[PDB]
RNA sequence: GGCUACGUAGCUCAGUUGGUUAGAGCACAUCACUCAUAAUGAUGGGGUCACAGGUUCGAAUCCCGUCGUAGCCACCA
RNA sequence: GUAAGAGGAGGUAUAGGGAGCGACGCUUGCCCGGUGCCGGAAGGUCAAGGGGAGGGGUGCAAGCCCCGAACCGAAGCCCCGG
RNA sequence: CCGGGUGGGGGGGAGGCGCCGGUGAAAUACCACCCUGGCGCGGCUGGGGGCCUAACCCUCGGAUGGGGGGACAGCGCUUGGC
RNA sequence: AGAGCGCAAGGGUAGAAGGGGGCCUGACUGCGAGGCCUGCAAGCCGAGCAGGGGCGAAAGCCGGGCCUAGUGAACCGGUGGU
């Protein structure tokens, strides 16, 4: 073995040195990804934001002009009445204050918790050490600041992505979802650029855009002449 | 006096001004307080610059 | 001293390095008013080829050598001949 | 002003390209060996690594704000 | 002396220029802090120069002009010792 | 980092892995950027060693030349400094 | 009224300037009669009128500060702006 065999014909699938943009890739790239069945693209952009620049990690959410094509479940904590509000949307046991614990422990059905502004303090003390940083805690401001909360877990079910600059810039937005024929795949690119520059911060030099790769699950990539 | 730090008022939506005085050691951050501008009516004003 | 191919001599005074100070942009200005005086030398060189049959030395300008090799293949076309340094060397030019 | 470079215990300096378990010699207290002091040894007193956020699950180990400090430049209506 | 050159010298380190005291005799101690001065293939800082990210203005536009970042930039002062 | 990693060929064969879980801040087949420091190669542009001779600069019983240095030295413009 | 009346002094002060809380931001803009003071230039006094506000039910006061020190013509240029 080595880069897989599969890989070989896509060392060919790639010819390490092109473009494709948005739209050959949609179509020409609708094809390119070959493995399971979700080719997700993974926008895998990188700036020059700098792994810190003093204060600088983004946020930006984004859900795209329709869906990804997944689940949260969110499991929630919202003392009791918040709980209504969220409760005609994406829930798993909303549980006022109580489903803290056996997250502590016992069930782990999750991801998020739409939080409040309240329990952001409750919320943001116990499970804060791993939920953050990894990308699930409150973070007021990543689908956690209130009862509007629901109706962003709905813009959670339509998507999240939480734009950020780690050390790389990186970041990486999967769709495609092995049937998104050339269509979506074009539509939710653009999209995702958009919204790019929608939530991106500023008083860092270098050049935005770039490293935009489309990488799939596992396959093809090679930038995109990172815009149009 | 400098050190003690002079500042002057800047309304909203773009201008109007007047001329004031500050003070730091106060835990005073961005000093916000009413005033009238040249054109129109009561607003605000934010602490600016020099 | 003096290029024999197109003149060029000397330049004095307010012909200059001068000092100045100047002005320019630093906020006032550089540090703004700024004045003073000085003086401008020219350059020249020694340039010798033979031309003919005798030997032939030129005090020529900076930017002006290729205009003496053009003498030389001007020269050529007419009628040297003898002992003449700077005698045919002035028929030339 | 531009620029850098340090600023840690009373004294004096390490460690400083993280990750533990934050110091060492002189100063002082108790003891110890000592025929007796010195020398050495074994403990203890004191850090709040100048000041605050931001990165790290975890910076005394980075960015930035703020002064205190020195070299250079250069701005002084 | 602006030069060409002049002396120094048709001399050549037992020689030529400068400084201090001043026959001969006994002797010339201690401090490199500042300063001058001998030295050092690191460095701090600084000029024109180089490079050209990012940008401005202008015109259908091609284009033309202007601003200048990263780093590259000497002696000098600081720095290390004598 | 003595813990082991990566890379190459000989042999022999249908087995070899991966996953919540189990463990911590973080999982480990796996597709993509980048940081890190290092190797190399292309662009851009300086450092430093050594040779060469004919510009250039001296020098030899009339030199057409030979002999010494040589792109340094000197000169023009210019940079900043003392 | 001998205390406090920010800080020197003097005048002044409870029929409050002091001291408590609520509210607020008139530490307004465009002016400004008529004055104090006066070699000039400066400095110092204020109703009133328009705007549009803050307080109070109002009557009303509010164009900083109990009062007199806390300051710097002009030229130069930075600054946001028409």
């Amino acid at each position: 073995p080595k880069h897989g065999k599969r890989y070989r014909a896509l060392l060919e699938k790639v010819d390490p040195n092109k473009v494709y943009t948005i739209d050959e890739a949609a179509r020409l790239v609708k094809e390119l990804a070959t493995a399971k069945f979700d080719e997700t693209v993974e926008v895998h952009a990188k700036l020059g934001i700098d792994p810190r620049r003093s204060d600088q990690n983004v946020r930006g959410t984004v859900s795209l002009p329709h869906g990804l094509g997944k689940q949260v479940r969110v499991l929630a904590i919202a003392k009791g009445e918040k709980i209504k509000e969220a409760e005609e949307a994406g829930a798993d046991y909303v549980g006022g204050e109580e489903i803290i614990q056996k997250i502590l422990d016992g069930w782990m059905d999750f991801d998020a918790v739409v939080a409040t502004p309240d329990v952001m303090g409750a919320v943001g003390s116990k499970l804060g050490r791993i939920l953050g940083p990894r990308g699930l805690l409150p973070n007021p401001k990543a689908g956690t600041v209130g009862f509007n909360i629901g109706e962003i877990i709905r813009e959670i079910k339509a998507g999240r992505i939480e734009f950020r600059n780690d050390k790389t810039g990186a970041i990486h937005a999967p769709v495609g979802k092995a049937s998104f024929p050339p269509e979506k795949l074009a539509d939710n690119i653009r999209a995702f650029i958009r919204a790019l520059e929608a939530h991106k911060p500023e008083g860092a030099k270098g050049t935005f855009l770039r490293s935009v790769y489309v990488t799939t699950t596992m396959g093809p990539s090679v930038r995109i002449n990172p815009h149009s | 006096v400098r050190i003690k730090l002079l500042l002057e008022c800047t309304e909203c939506k773009r201008r109007n001004y007047a001329t004031e005085k500050n003070k730091r050691n106060t835990p005073n951050k961005l000093e916000l307080r009413k005033y009238c501008p040249w054109c129109r009516k009561h607003t605000v004003h934010r602490e600016v610059k020099i | 001293k003096v290029c024999e191919i197109s003149g060029k001599r000397p330049i004095v005074a307010n012909s200059i390095q001068r000092r100045g100070k100047a002005k320019r942009e630093g906020g006032v200005g550089k540090k703004t008013t700024g004045i003073s005086k000085r003086r401008q030398y020219p350059n020249l060189q020694k340039v010798r080829v033979r031309v003919a049959g005798q030997e032939i030395t030129f005090r020529v300008a900076a930017s002006h050598i290729p205009k003496v090799y053009e003498l030389v293949e001007r020269a050529k076309g007419l009628k040297l001949e003898g002992l003449s340094p700077k005698e045919i060397k002035k028929e030339l030019l």
